[PDB]
C-alpha cells in the first residue's frame, strides 16, 4: 500500500513537472522521514528472470 | 573548377562523360526522419496522421470526448555534443494541445463545458542528426531501412511439389500494412477455399454470405447464364456462337429450318462464324441436355407453394418435368466449362455447410476464437472489426493503390478498408487465372517489394503508443466526473516514452552506426533489409528472395552484400538509386526520343521499367549522340540481347548506376571477379583509419562525394576568407553576396578533438585550411580521420612486390619491411572508455577515496587526493586509474592467519579493494575525465575542481565567440557609416560603443544600421542565456540508476603500430595476415636501392580471380613515376615552365579522355602548389566501369620512364644477387582492418566459474576458456586419447573438486587426476530426479 501512495504522486508531478519529480522528491507529500523511498524502491521490483 | 581541387587534382581516366552527378548520399536517413517529424496540414504520414488516426477518443456511449488540437516539439534538453558526453538521449519535448468536451446529456449536441487542456508532455521523441544518426546513449545510432512484401493483392501459383499431382494451384493473399490476411486458396478438387491469417481452413463462399449474399446472389456474381424456353412444347435455348467453342456436340444442333451442327462434330471456329453470320437467337434442344445442368435461382410452384429446387442444383428428367407442369417457361442455368469458364464456385458451395448470413458468422467466429460459446453480437463484432473496422485494419495508401492497380482498377487511391466489390473482384481474378487468363507476379520482383526508413518504423511504434494509452482514455472516461479532470491526469508520459525508447533502443534494425570509418558508416546509412519485425528471418527465407533479382538493376548492388548467415537478406542501395513517392525503389535513366539520346532524366520504377526497352551506359554514340552501330547492347523485359539501332526509348545514365556507393570505391573492378569483389567491398567498410592519412593512389573519383557526404569532414556553409586557423576552429569572414543584411556575421566552425568513437577506434578533425585563404561556398574547411584534402583516404599505399619470399608469405599471409613500423605510417590510435561504479550495498556505502588498502606508493602516486588518475598521465595494465573500496565485515579468518596477524601485527581491514584497474595488457594515455554525482550527494574535491575547470573554460570559450562575432558585426557597421556618413580616420577615433549612437542621411543605409544594433543586442543578449544555461548544466547532478552514488568515466588513448597477426587488405578482396616484420636491410631493392615495402605471394593471385590487384599495382607504379619525376624538377627548382608543360602532358594521356585542365591556374602562386602536392605521387582516378585500359596505362608508364612490363629487376637484400627473372612491383592501397591480434589474442589459466553450472566464465574480461565441441571431441575419440578427453570435460572444466584438486597437484610437481563426477550429470541426476523419474547409480 506505502509503495502505491508513492506510484500515485508520481504521476500527477510527471509531465507537470517537465521530466518527472525527482528521486528525492515523492515523500515530502507523504508523511514520513523521506528515506524510505530509496530501499522500499529497491526491495521492491521483481527478479528477472535468470531464463532472459 | 573548384577551390580546394587546386591544391590537387586527379587524373580521370575514362571517355562517358557524366550525364548525371551523385547526389546526397545520406539522403534517404534525412528524408525520412524528416517526413515523420513535421506539421503536415493533412493525414500524409507523420505525427499528425498518427494522431488523427486514433483520435478523437471518445468515452463508450458516455457522450464525453477527448480530440486532439495540435502538437510541438520544444527545444531539445541538451545539445548534440553535451548529450554525447553526458550520455543522455538526444531528444525534444512533445507538447500536444488536447481538447475535453463533455456533451450535455439529451442532444442535440452541444457541451456543458469543453475544458482545452494547454499542451500535456508525453515521452520525449529522439532527433536525427544533420549526418542522419540517432543518440540514445552518448552513442550515434542508426535506423536501417526495411524492405518488405508491399501492402496489396498478390497472386502466387505454388506449383510442383504440391500434392504430387502436377495439376498445380493458385493463391491469392490480401496483405495490409496492418491487421488481418485476407487469403484465398484452390485445392485438387479445384474448391475454393478461404483462410484468415494462417488458420483453419474454410468454403470460400462462407465469406459472401457473411456480406449477406444468398445462394442465388453468388451464382449470379461468378456465372453467366444459359436461358431455357419451354415455348410451345418441349424446351428450347438461347444461344451465343462463342459458347459452343471448346466443345463437341451433345445433339442436333439445328433451327431456322437449317441444320447448323450434327452430333459428334465438334463446333469449330466455321460453325460459330456461320451461327454468327446467320443470327441464331434460339434454337430447340432436347428433354434430356438438361440432365447435367445447374440451376440458378430458386424456383416455386404459383399453386403448391412448395419449394421446387434450390438454387445451384442439378437438374434431372424428373425434376424439369415437375417444373415444367408447374407453368414456368423460362429456366436459368450456370455456363459451365471444365475449359474456358470452371465451375468452381458452384462446386464450392457444395461444400460450404452454412446457409445464411448468421450461420457464416458464427462458423466464423468458431473459427477466429475457437471453442468458446458463439453469439449473435460476438460473430457480428468480429467480422466487422476485422476487415471493415476503420480502427483495426488499414492497407494505407500503398496498399490501396497496388490493389487497386493489380486489379486493373482506375482509382489509384481510395479507402483503407475491403468493400464487397473489393473482395468479390480479387475472387473473381484468382478464377479468371485458373480459367487461363492473367499472369501471377512474383515477390522477389521489386514492383512487389517496398522500402520502409526511420520515419514509418518510428510513427508505427508511436502509434502504438498512442493506442495503449487510447484504452487507458477510454478506461477513465467511463466514471468520470465533469470538470474535475483535465486532458493531463488522463494521458501519461511513459506510454510515448518507452514505446519509441523502446524501437531505438532495442531492434534489430536499430543499432549502432558502425563508425571505425566514413564508408563504414555511409554504407551503413545507406542498407536495406529483409529482416526485423514485418519481415522473415534468416532460417524463414531460403534461396530465391536472397539471390539478385533482374530488378536489382539500378537500384540494389549486385556485389555488395554481407557473405554469411544473412545472404542477399540486407545487400545495399545503388548509388543513383531513390525512394519512389509511394516507397518502391527507382532509378536515374535517359529518354530518348526519335534518334537522338537525349540528355534529359527520367525516374523509373520497378514496374515502370518493364516494358521499355533500356540501352546500356556502355555504348558508342558520337556529336549529336547517335548510335554508332545499327546494332546496340540493350535490355528490355527481364531480359537483355541485342536490339535494333533505333528501336530504344532509353539509356544507362551512368557507368557506376548498378553498383553501390561502396563498390564503387574497388579500382579495376570490371577486372574482379564478383566473389572476391564482395569480399572486398566488405572488407573496405572495416578499414581503421590512420595516424597519417594519406590518400588513394589509384582512385575512382567517388572518394571526394564520400568523405565529403559523409559527417567526418567539415564544410564551409558559405564562402569567403579565413579571419582565423586554429587546431580547435576555423573562423571563415562571410562574403557579402551571400551573407544576409542582418546581423553581419562570420561562419565559425568548432572542430571536433579526439574523442572515443562507437568502434573504440579514434575520431579527430584537423584544418585543412591556412590562414587567410579564400574559400568556395560548400568547400572542405576541414578533414576527417581518414579523409586528405576532401577525397577519402581508407589506409596508405605502398611500393608492392608480388615474389615468394623463403615462405614467410606463404598462404594469403603478408610480409612487410621496418620501414613501414618505423614511418609510423600505419600506426593506429584507440580511444578506450572505462567507467567506474560507486554504489550503495547493505553493508555501507562505497568510497572512490583515494585511501586504499594494501598499495603501494607507486600505486598511490599516480592517483590524486580525491582517487582520479591524472589528466595526461601515462598508464600500463595493472595501474590503477580510479581507487575504490567496498565495505566488508568480520573478515573471519582461520587460526593460522589468526597466528600470522598476531605476529605481524596486522589489522584485517573491513574493506575491500573495488579500484578499477587498467585492463591487463594495454598501456596509454588519459586524455578525459568525467564525473556524475547523484543529485544529492555531496561532489568530492576532484569533482569541484572538474567543475570549476570546466566553468572558466566555458566563459573562455563562450566569450571569445561573443567577441569575434561582436568585432566581425562592428566592422560591418563601421563599413556601412562610410558609404553616406563618410570620415574614415575621424569614425575610429571615438569608442566602438558610441558607433550605434550614430545617425545618417535619409535612406536604406539608414536601416541596415538600425538592423546591425538590432541584432547585435540580440546577440549580446543570446551571450547571457548561453552562459547561464551552460553553468546550470555543468552544475547539476545527473541522474542515474538505484543504488550508484556517484561514477568516474576514465577515457584511455592507447597507440598501436601493427605487429604480426594483425589482417590487413586490399580493395580487391585479397585478404592477408603480417607474418614477420623484416628488417629493410633483408629486404628486396632495386637497381637504384629502393627497398620495397612489402612483398607479397603471387600464387594467391590467379586462384582467386581478381586481376584487378595486379592492374592497381600497375598504374600505381606509373602513377608514382609521375610522382618522382615531378620531385625531381621540384628538388631541382626548375621553373614555372617545364613543370606546367610535364603536368599538362601527364593530365592528358594520349587520345580521347574527358579531363578539362590547365593554363587557366595562376602561372606561378597556384601551379607551382599543385605540383607540390603532386611530388608524393599523381592521383589516378579510374570509373568502375569506365576505367583506365591497358595502353593508357603503359603510356602513362613511359612517361615515368619505367618499364612497360610493370616489373623491375630485384636483388635481396641478403645475398645482393639478381632474382631471375622480374618481378611485378609498383604501388597498391593497402587498408588495415580492426581485426587487430592486440584483442584477438586471448588465454587463461584458472578463472573464475559460473554458479548455475560449474563452469568456466570470464569475470574479470579474463576470458573464460575456449569451448570444446563435439567435433572436438570427436578428434579426441579418433586419436584415441582417453586421457586427454577425459581431463578435458572433467578436471580441467566441470568437476568442482576435480579443478583444484589438480591444481595442487599441478603445482607439487605432480601430473595426474582424481576425476571423479562432472557437475552437468550431477545436475542433470538431480534434474532428472526431481520429476516422478526414480534414477540411481548401482554396483561398484
Amino acid at each position: 500500500e506505502t509503495i502505491n501512495k508513492l506510484n500515485r504522486i508520481s504521476r500527477q508531478m510527471l509531465q507537470e513537472m517537465g521530466r518527472e519529480p525527482t528521486p528525492e522528491e515523492l515523500a515530502e507529500r507523504m508523511l514520513m522521514p523521506e528515506d524510505k523511498i530509496r530501499k522500499v524502491l529497491k526491495i521492491a521490483k521483481e527478479p528477472i528472470s535468470m531464463e532472459t | 573548377y573548384s577551390y580546394t581541387e587546386k591544391k590537387r587534382i586527379r587524373k580521370d581516366f575514362g571517355k562517358r562523360p557524366q550525364v548525371l552527378d551523385v547526389p546526397y548520399l545520406l539522403s534517404i536517413q534525412l528524408d525520412s526522419f524528416q517526413k515523420f517529424i513535421e506539421q503536415d496540414p493533412e493525414g500524409q504520414y507523420g505525427l499528425e496522421a498518427a494522431f488523427r488516426s486514433v483520435f478523437p477518443i471518445q468515452s463508450y456511449s458516455g457522450n464525453s470526448e477527448l480530440q486532439y488540437v495540435s502538437y510541438r516539439l520544444g527545444e531539445p534538453v541538451f545539445d548534440v555534443q553535451e548529450c554525447q558526453i553526458r550520455g543522455v538521449t538526444y531528444s525534444a519535448p512533445l507538447r500536444v494541445k488536447l481538447r475535453l468536451v463533455i456533451y450535455e446529456r439529451e442532444a442535440p449536441e452541444g457541451t456543458v463545458k469543453d475544458i482545452k487542456e494547454q499542451e500535456v508532455y508525453m515521452g520525449e521523441i529522439p532527433l536525427m542528426t544533420d549526418n542522419g544518426t540517432f543518440v540514445i546513449n552518448g552513442t550515434e545510432r542508426v535506423i536501417v531501412s526495411q524492405l518488405h512484401r508491399s501492402p496489396g493483392v498478390f497472386f502466387d501459383s505454388d506449383k510442383g511439389k504440391t500434392h504430387s499431382s502436377g495439376k498445380v494451384l493458385y493463391n491469392a493473399r490480401i496483405i495490409p500494412y496492418r491487421g488481418s490476411w485476407l487469403d484465398f486458396e484452390f485445392d485438387p478438387k479445384d474448391n475454393l477455399f478461404v483462410r484468415i491469417d494462417r488458420r483453419r481452413k474454410l468454403p470460400a463462399t462462407i465469406i459472401l454470405r457473411a456480406l449477406n449474399y444468398t445462394t442465388e446472389q453468388i451464382l449470379d456474381l461468378f456465372f453467366e447464364k444459359v436461358i431455357f424456353e419451354i415455348r410451345d412444347n418441349k424446351l428450347q435455348m438461347e444461344l451465343v456462337p462463342e459458347r459452343l467453342r471448346g466443345e463437341t456436340a451433345s445433339f442436333d444442333i439445328e433451327a431456322n429450318g437449317k441444320v447448323y451442327v450434327e452430333k459428334g462434330r465438334r463446333i469449330t471456329a466455321r460453325h460459330i462464324r456461320q451461327l454468327e453470320k446467320d443470327d441464331v437467337k434460339l434454337i430447340e434442344v432436347p428433354v434430356e441436355y438438361i440432365a447435367g445442368k445447374v440451376v440458378a435461382k430458386d424456383y416455386i410452384d404459383e399453386s403448391t407453394g412448395e419449394l421446387i429446387c434450390a438454387a445451384n442444383m442439378e437438374l434431372s428428367l424428373d425434376l424439369l418435368a415437375k417444373l415444367s407442369q408447374s407453368g414456368h417457361k423460362r429456366i436459368e442455368t450456370l455456363f459451365t466449362n471444365d475449359l474456358d469458364h470452371g465451375p468452381y464456385i458452384s462446386e464450392t458451395l457444395r461444400v460450404d455447410p452454412t446457409n445464411d448470413r448468421l450461420s457464416a458468422l458464427v462458423e466464423i467466429y468458431r473459427m477466429m476464437r475457437p471453442g468458446e460459446p458463439p453469439t449473435r453480437e460476438a460473430a457480428e463484432s468480429l467480422f466487422e472489426n476485422l476487415f471493415f473496422s476503420e480502427d483495426r485494419y488499414d492497407l494505407s495508401a500503398v496498399g490501396r493503390m497496388k490493389f487497386n492497380r493489380s486489379l486493373l482498377r482506375e482509382e489509384i487511391e481510395g479507402s483503407g478498408i475491403l468493400s464487397k466489390d473489393d473482395i468479390i473482384d480479387v475472387m473473381k481474378k484468382l478464377i479468371d487465372i485458373r480459367n487461363g487468363k492473367g499472369e501471377v507476379d512474383d515477390i522477389d520482383h521489386l514492383g512487389n517489394r517496398r522500402i520502409r526508413s526511420v520515419g514509418e518504423m518510428a510513427e508505427n511504434q508511436f502509434r502504438v503508443g498512442l493506442v495503449r494509452v487510447e484504452r487507458a482514455v477510454k478506461e477513465r472516461l467511463s466514471l468520470g466526473d465533469l470538470d474535475t479532470l483535465m486532458p493531463q491526469d488522463m494521458i501519461n508520459a511513459k506510454p510515448i516514452s518507452a514505446a519509441v525508447k523502446e524501437f531505438f533502443g532495442s531492434s534489430q534494425l536499430s543499432q549502432f552506426m558502425d563508425q571505425n570509418n566514413p564508408l563504414s558508416e555511409i554504407t551503413h546509412k545507406r542498407r536495406i533489409s529483409a529482416l526485423g519485425p514485418g519481415g522473415l528471418t534468416r532460417e524463414r527465407a531460403g534461396f530465391e528472395v536472397r539471390d539478385v533479382h533482374p530488378t536489382h538493376y539500378g537500384r540494389v548492388c549486385p556485389i555488395e552484400t554481407p557473405e554469411g548467415p544473412n545472404i542477399g537478406l540486407i545487400n545495399s542501395l545503388s548509388v543513383y538509386a531513390q525512394t519512389n513517392e509511394y516507397g518502391f525503389l527507382e532509378t536515374p535513366y535517359r529518354k530518348v526520343t526519335d534518334g537522338v539520346v537525349t540528355d534529359e532524366i527520367h525516374y523509373l520504377s520497378a514496374i515502370e521499367e518493364g516494358n521499355y526497352v533500356i540501352a546500356q551506359a556502355n555504348s558508342n554514340l558520337d556529336e549529336e549522340g547517335h548510335f554508332v552501330e545499327d546494332l546496340v547492347t540493350c535490355r528490355s523485359k527481364g531480359e537483355s540481347s541485342l536490339f535494333s539501332r533505333d528501336q530504344v526509348d532509353y539509356m544507362d545514365v551512368s557507368t557506376q548506376q548498378v553498383v553501390s556507393v561502396g563498390a564503387s570505391l574497388i579500382p579495376f573492378l570490371e577486372h574482379d571477379d564478383a566473389n572476391r569483389a564482395l569480399m572486398g567491398a566488405n572488407m573496405q567498410r572495416q578499414a581503421v583509419p590512420t595516424l597519417r592519412a594519406d590518400k588513394p593512389l589509384v582512385g575512382t573519383g567517388m572518394e571526394r562525394a564520400v568523405a565529403v557526404d559523409s559527417g567526418v569532414t567539415a564544410v564551409a556553409k558559405r564562402g569567403g576568407v579565413v579571419q582565423y586557423v586554429d587546431a580547435s576552429r576555423i573562423v571563415i569572414k562571410v562574403n557579402e553576396d551571400e551573407m544576409y543584411p542582418g546581423e553581419a556575421g562570420i561562419d565559425i566552425y568548432n572542430l571536433t578533438k579526439y574523442t572515443r568513437s562507437n568502434q573504440n577506434t579514434c575520431i579527430n578533425q584537423m584544418p585543412c585550411v591556412s590562414l587567410g585563404e579564400p574559400v568556395e561556398r560548400g568547400d572542405v574547411l576541414a578533414d576527417g580521420p581518414s579523409t586528405d584534402l576532401g577525397e577519402l583516404a581508407l589506409g596508405q599505399n605502398m611500393r608492392v612486390a608480388f615474389m615468394p619470399w623463403n615462405g614467410y608469405n606463404f598462404e594469403d599471409s603478408i610480409l612487410v619491411s621496418e620501414r613501414v613500423v618505423q614511418e609510423d605510417r600505419f600506426t593506429t590510435i584507440h580511444i578506450q572508455e572505462l567507467a567506474c561504479v560507486s554504489r550503495d550495498t547493505k553493508l555501507g556505502p562505497e568510497e572512490i577515496t583515494a585511501d586504499i588498502p594494501n598499495v603501494g606508493e607507486a600505486a598511490l602516486s599516480k592517483l590524486d587526493e580525491s582517487g582520479i588518475v591524472y589528466i595526461g598521465a601515462e598508464v600500463t595494465g595493472g595501474d590503477i586509474l580510479v581507487g575504490k573500496v567496498t565495505p566488508k565485515g568480520e573478515t573471519q579468518l582461520t587460526p593460522e592467519e589468526k597466528l600470522l596477524r598476531a605476529i605481524f601485527g596486522e589489522k584485517a581491514s573491513d574493506v575491500k579493494d573495488s579500484s578499477l584497474r587498467v585492463p591487463n595488457g594495454v598501456s596509454g594515455t588519459v586524455i578525459d575525465v568525467q564525473v556524475f554525482t547523484r543529485d544529492g550527494v555531496e561532489k568530492d574535491k576532484r569533482a569541484l575542481e572538474i567543475e570549476e575547470m570546466q566553468l572558466k573554460q566555458a566563459k573562455k570559450d563562450l566569450s571569445e565567440e561573443l567577441q569575434i562575432l561582436e568585432a566581425g558585426l562592428f566592422s560591418r557597421i563601421r563599413a556601412v557609416l562610410v558609404a553616406g556618413g563618410v570620415e574614415a580616420e575621424k569614425l575610429d577615433k571615438l569608442p566602438r560603443d558610441r558607433w550605434l549612437e550614430l545617425g545618417l542621411t535619409d535612406e536604406e543605409k539608414q536601416n541596415q544600421l538600425e538592423q546591425l544594433a538590432e541584432q547585435y543586442d540580440e546577440l549580446k543578449h543570446e551571450f547571457e542565456k548561453k552562459l547561464e544555461a551552460k553553468r546550470r548544466k555543468i552544475t547539476q547532478g545527473d541522474d542515474l540508476a538505484p543504488g550508484v552514488l556517484k561514477i568516474v568515466k576514465v577515457y584511455l588513448a592507447v597507440k598501436r603500430r601493427i605487429q604480426p597477426g594483425d589482417k590487413m587488405a586490399g580493395r580487391h578482396g585479397n585478404k592477408g595476415v603480417i607474418s614477420k616484420i623484416n628488417p629493410i636491410e633483408d629486404m628486396p631493392y632495386d637497381e637504384n636501392g629502393t627497398p620495397v615495402d612489402i612483398v607479397l605471394n603471387p600464387l594467391g593471385v590467379p586462384s582467386r580471380m581478381n586481376i584487378g590487384q595486379i592492374l592497381e599495382t600497375h598504374l600505381g607504379m606509373a602513377a608514382k613515376g609521375i610522382g618522382d619525376k615531378i620531385n625531381a624538377m621540384l628538388k631541382q627548382q626548375q621553373e614555372v615552365a617545364k613543370l606546367r608543360e610535364f603536368i599538362q602532358r601527364a593530365y592528358d594521356l594520349g587520345a580521347d579522355v574527358r579531363q578539362k585542365v590547365d593554363l587557366s591556374t595562376f602561372s606561378d602562386e597556384e601551379v607551382m602548389r599543385l605540383a607540390e602536392n603532386l611530388r608524393k605521387g599523381m592521383p589516378i582516378a579510374t570509373p568502375v566501369f569506365d576505367g583506365a585500359k591497358e595502353a593508357e596505362i603503359k603510356e602513362l608508364l613511359k612517361l615515368g620512364d619505367l618499364p612497360t612490363s610493370g616489373q623491375i629487376r630485384l636483388y635481396d637484400g641478403r645475398t645482393g644477387e639478381q632474382f631471375e627473372r622480374p618481378v611485378t612491383v609498383g604501388y597498391m592501397y593497402m587498408l588495415k582492418l580492426n581485426h587487430l591480434v592486440d584483442d584477438k589474442m586471448h588465454a587463461r589459466s584458472t578463472g573464475s566459474y559460473s554458479l548455475v553450472t560449474q563452469q568456466p566464465l570470464g569475470g574479470k574480461a579474463q576470458f573464460g576458456g575456449q569451448r570444446f565441441g563435439e567435433m572436438e571431441v570427436w578428434a579426441l575419440e579418433a586419436y584415441g586419447a582417453a586421457y586427454t578427453l577425459q581431463e578435458m570435460l572433467t578436471v580441467k572444466s566441470d568437476d568442482v573438486n576435480g579443478r583444484t584438486k589438480m591444481y595442487k597437484n599441478i603445482v607439487d610437481g605432480n601430473h595426474q587426476m582424481e576425476p571423479g563426477m562432472p557437475e552437468s550429470f550431477n545436475v542433470l541426476l538431480k534434474e532428472i530426479r526431481s520429476l516422478g523419474i526414480n534414477i540411481e547409480l548401482e554396483d561398484e
